[PDB]
RNA sequence: UACCUGGUUGAUCCUGCCAGUAGCAUAUGCUUGUCUCAAAGAUUAAGCCAUGCAUGUCUAAGUACGCACGGCCGGUACAGUGAAACUGCGAAUGGCUCAUUAAAUCAGUUAUGGUUCCUUUGGUCGCUCGUACUUGGAUAACUGUGGUAAUUCUAGAGCUAAUACAUGCCGACGGGCGCUGACCCCCUUCGCGGGGGGGAUGCGUGCAUUUAUCAGUGGUGACUCUAGAUAACCUCGGGCCGAUCGCACGCCCGGCGGCGACGACCCAUUCGAACGUCUGCCCUAUCAACUUUCGAUGGUAGUCGCCGUGCCUACCAUGGUGACCACGGGUGACGGGGAAUCAGGGUUCGAUUCCGGAGAGGGAGCCUGAGAAACGGCUACCACAUCCAAGGAAGGCAGCAGGCG
RNA sequence: AAGCGUUUACUUUGAAAAAAUUAGAGUGUUCAAAGCAGGCCGCCUGGAUACCGCAGCUAGGAAUAAUGGAAUAGGACCGCG
């Protein structure tokens, strides 16, 4: 290999897009982006795998040659563009916007929202960085580079932005006592409250997140994204809204629905 | 005295050729909570491989060890004593790995058996990618 | 030609590393310059990543950093004395970085009876007949009277310095890379610094 | 075997060649690949000798001095067309195109003009002035963006004076406990 | 599922192996109706390959004077396809194999605070103070000469275009500021003297880089971090300030505006890459002392490098390792995740669809290209090996099928 | 609420430990192996979970295996010239 990878086997994806062995050996390798490799979904795997609005790959090459598929205001020509955590893919016509946002399960989910919500954004910001006149600049999990900001905005906080200029709107600080989930590993799904932050010199920091239950657990500071201020959350919930019951109450409520329909 | 070397020995911070009418000393701290070092201050020597009045960093992993051998100049040999378990036969087995360390004349009184922690940092040869942090005194023996 | 890699020797024992692939792209080591002093010539080389380095043949360029007043001009180079690096350096005219070698002082000289109007060095017996300097040092009104008076008040000059004027010729340091990016920066030598290598140059010559 | 320029040899030669060079095309993009070629000089070890006839004798060969080859290109870039047909920078250089005349059996004679490149055009004109407009509203919406974010600056240097003003006066109220 | 029987004796009980016992992979022999999946040249030959094929690609957004087509409304250049050609990106992806390799690859935690980064995304892209209503001249295609036995061989004459190649500006742009600062104004002192303002002329005043200092907007566990200014540097084998193109189309009385593509100076993103730490590897004493001016172990100072380093160079010290098995040798050893048998403890296998490393017969060297020491890319030699008109040209199936051994 | 502890071996918890493969919830491909469905007049849902050896980080304990504090006293503690 004299040279990065380009293309991408089925089986040798991760576990969260749930590919099948069956159809084929490749798998649409994401392109180079904002977001990660193992931490996003190219469009063509949110169409044909999820919504069920095709069939066979090369109907997406079709779509995204029609403008249809717009997302937070640009459209995008490939199809395997890698898109992590909140981006909205807003169809045009029939209004159905979607914004993806992990499930209870380490999968993503299909979400429907209205317009009032999907012209913002909440983004976390990395790294504040001193530009070359003196300018702080603020830097997105996405690489937002958003100049000009309110440095209230620290190292580990979040920022609400707004998509038809570019430009941040609001911000909600890293207080103890907001809410969190933890956004990758096998506890991806976790909604609940921080309710306390520990510091360890030199290695990662681990923050204690609470659920409203009680179950409290531990959390690297790298795997936590904050939703909301205090327990008022700024973005929407799927079904199950994180909370990760038990395998054996799992089937206690599946056989619920099943002997009440028939 | 001192700067015996070929070329001329100083801080690379520090300047003293502006027009005058004691040498001022650049160092800094190395953070996980490990104090300075007196004669690190007080000392008017130069080594730019000391984590203290260097350029170099210490970063990734911190461990420690027990010298064994001062016979070189400005560095030591140490004795690092780690037990493995063997799943099969269930007892322990005795290995070390024995590696040096840039020891920086800061330290003076360095004797055998003291426990050295020690700091991983970037290469500064061929196999040394460490530096004496601090030195702890030996099981008594203050004599 | 040469390469850069730490598997081609020995381990830290004695024993002898096995390599298992074929010199790299990655490990590319291309002849060394050995500049010498004439006219300006750059040659330019691709190096890893689409960059570019500036390799000088021969230059006579150089930006020489006076310490105790933070002034430097691009003067030009004449010769090596003595490098710390090799005694075959000290005799062939090359530079490379930490090279100790003899300047001309007279970029620096135009500054100090311009800015400060100060007469050092200037053995009697002579005088500039086109009287173009005599004008920076003549010819002040009442208010320039107390700047110039200031500045005459702290210019308080070394000894060692002005017996290095006295001969026109003054000792600087290659800081910079020419190597590299093509230049031989570097800062003038002041004060202890220049008086390590006084003794150092006889002690070479004997 | 072709001849080659500048090699000063007699015989028979094998020389690798590159891109910007001739005698040689490069198939893949900067390959170097030998070729046998022959001397810069002539000898009798000759096939076909290239002359080109810089001055023209007195008597007329049939060959070269009585048919005169037609131009088959004329010029395409605006400018040439300033050179050949002596044009200022205000005349038109529309009407002045070379065009050539196209007729055949079965069809109708036609005429074709070539598409002339670097043109005085209002649409390249709507791109200078879209590229200047460009640099007009990036420096009015940084100028803006400087201002809003200057007033949030003024906007926290008063409370964080404030805030000062109010922690030192938490130290005079410390020192009267 | 934590299991056995026969064999030494005239006839017993033990040790003990053998024989039987059952799966796990490979082949062979006989036989075979259906039907759902299906391994499949590696073992010896990582041996050699006839034959054919695997990376080429045009949108409205780079060039169209090929009627090869084609609109007739022409004289205001190109209606629109459009062969071929110039120009960008990829061809460093992928498939095959495990020859080589025993702290080396590889596997788990880590750091680049010690560097790059094609394409994509978020931003600066009138910040610099000194013919622009668009500069210059060369070429492929085409016309024509062919040379040769032979090729993806090549030239002479006529051209023509650039988002190929060089040069370079209109607008910003009138002034903000530091120095040289002539000179002017005011107060006090008998006066020299002291103090406070205004300011002519020019230079400098973007980003990025190089040398040097002062003070210390914003962070890290710690900077020689970022950033501000001072004094200069900006490689002619140069760094940007759109000398590009395409589609609807508008506002004033020639001047103002839109949606993009493409490539760009730089900072962040992604895929990474490489350097680093700790821990983990089969057998061997019929390998006990090994290594070291032919860097072996550290320091000083340099060169190269993407940077840190004996990676390399001159001088200092002769050290560094080993009985806690060093060095050396062999390994039918690429490693791991894992597979089989199993009460448990393990044993054996693991080249084989996933990951990381290596390679295309062998090493050695290399252009272009971000990315190769590439090999369906080159330059030599060695072994092999094709055509030949005897002058020369031309090749790498341990790829897809397939052929020989 | 922020920081410090004479060091380890031990024990327990927590993130991480790449998919398929190990066990294993669901499902009539007519059982079945495999596979990730299907059923109702657009919806309901899933594609879990368990293991992840060794070394390393982290947080409670010092019973057990060691180590020694000070004994020619330059031994601790509050302090002064």
């Amino acid at each position: 290999a004299r040279g990065p990878k380009k293309h991408l086997k089925r089986v040798a994806a991760p576990k969260h897009w749930m590919l099948d062995k069956l159809t084929g050996v490749f798998a649409p390798r994401p392109s180079t982006g904002p977001h990660k490799l193992r931490e996003c979904l190219p469009l063509i795997i949110f169409l044909r795998n999820r919504l069920k609005y095709a069939l066979t790959g090369d109907e997406v090459k079709k779509i995204c040659m029609q403008r249809f598929i717009k997302i937070d205001g640009k459209v995008r020509t490939d199809i395997t563009y890698p898109a992590g955590f909140m981006d909205v893919i807003s169809i045009d016509k029939t209004g159905e916007n979607f914004r993806l946002i992990y499930d209870t399960k380490g999968r993503f989910a299909v979400h429907r929202i209205t317009p009032e919500e999907a012209k913002y954004k909440l983004c976390k910001v990395r790294k504040i960085f001193v530009g070359t006149k003196g300018i702080p600049h603020l830097v997105t999990h996405d690489a937002r580079t958003i100049r000009y900001p309110d440095p209230l905005i620290k190292v580990n906080d979040t920022i609400q932005i707004d998509l038809e200029t570019g430009k941040i709107t609001d911000f909600i600080k890293f207080d103890t006592g907001n809410l969190c989930m933890v956004t990758g590993g096998a506890n991806l799904g976790r909604i609940g409250v921080i309710t306390n932050r520990e510091r360890h010199p030199g290695s990662f920091d681990v923050v204690h997140v609470k659920d409203a239950n009680g179950n409290s657990f531990a959390t690297r500071l790298s795997n936590i994204f904050v939703i909301g201020k205090g327990n008022k959350p700024w973005i929407s919930l799927p079904r199950g809204k994180g909370i990760r019951l038990t395998i054996a109450e799992e089937r206690d409520k599946r056989l619920a629905a099943k002997q009440s329909s028939g | 005295d001192i700067q015996t070397e070929r070329a001329y020995q100083k801080q690379p911070t520090i300047f003293q050729n502006k027009k005058r009418v004691k040498l001022p000393r650049y160092y800094k701290n190395i953070g996980l909570g490990f104090k300075t070092p007196k004669e690190a201050i007080e000392g008017t020597y130069i080594d730019k491989k000391c984590p203290f009045t260097g350029n170099v960093s210490i970063r990734g992993r911190i461990l420690s060890g027990v010298v064994t051998k001062m016979k070189m100049q400005r560095t030591i040999v140490i004795r690092r004593d780690y037990l493995h378990y063997i799943r099969k036969y269930n007892r322990f087995e005795k290995r070390h790995k024995n590696m040096s360390v840039h020891l920086s004349p800061c330290f003076r009184d360095v004797q055998i058996g003291d426990i050295v922690t020690v700091g991983e940092c970037r290469p500064l040869s061929k196999t040394v990618r460490f530096n004496v942090l601090k030195v702890t005194k030996a099981a008594g023996t203050k004599k | 030609g040469i390469s850069r890699d730490n598997w081609h020797k020995r381990r830290k024992t004695g024993g002898k590393r096995k390599p298992y692939h074929k010199k790299r792209k990655y490990e590319l080591g291309r002849p060394a310059a050995n500049t010498k002093i004439g006219p300006r010539r750059i040659h330019t080389v691709r190096v890893r990543g689409g960059n570019k380095k500036y390799r000088a043949l021969r230059l006579d360029v150089g930006n020489f950093s006076w310490g105790s007043e933070c002034c430097t001009r691009k003067t030009r180079i004449i010769d090596v004395v003595y490098n710390a690096s090799n005694n075959e350096l000290v005799r062939t005219k090359t530079l490379v970085k930490n090279c100790i070698v003899l300047i001309d002082s007279t970029p620096y000289r135009q500054w100090y009876e311009s800015h400060y109007a100060l007469p050092l060095g200037r053995k009697k017996g002579a005088k500039l007949t086109p009287e173009e300097e005599e004008i920076l040092n003549k010819k002040r009104s009442k208010k320039i009277q107390k700047k110039y008076d200031e500045r005459k008040k702290n210019a308080k000059i070394s000894s060692l310095l002005e017996e290095q004027f006295q001969q026109g010729k003054l000792l600087a340091c290659i800081a910079s890379r020419p190597g590299q990016c093509g230049r031989a920066d570097g800062y003038v030598l002041e004060g202890k610094e220049l008086e390590f290598y006084l003794r150092k140059i006889k002690a070479r010559k004997g | 075997f072709p001849m080659k320029q500048g090699v000063l040899t007699h015989g028979r030669v094998r020389l690798l060649l590159s891109k910007g060079h001739s005698c040689y095309r490069p198939r893949r993009t900067g390959e170097r690949k030998r070729k046998s070629v022959r001397g810069c000089i002539v000898d009798a070890n000759l096939s076909v000798l290239n002359l080109v006839i810089v001055k023209k004798g007195e008597k007329d060969i049939p060959g070269l001095t009585d048919t005169t080859v037609p131009r088959r290109l004329g010029p395409k870039r605006a400018s040439r067309i300033r050179k050949l047909f002596n044009l200022s920078k205000e005349d038109d250089v529309r009407q002045y195109v070379v065009r050539k005349p196209l007729n055949k059996e079965g069809k109708k004679p036609r005429t074709k003009a070539p598409k002339i490149q670097r043109l005085v055009t209002p649409r390249v004109l709507q791109h200078k002035r879209r590229r200047i407009a460009l640099k007009k509203q990036r420096t009015k919406k940084n100028k803006e963006e400087a201002a809003e974010y200057a007033k949030l600056l003024a906007k926290r240097m008063k409370e964080a004076k404030e805030k000062r003003q109010e922690q030192i006066a938490k130290r005079r109220r410390l020192s009267s406990l």
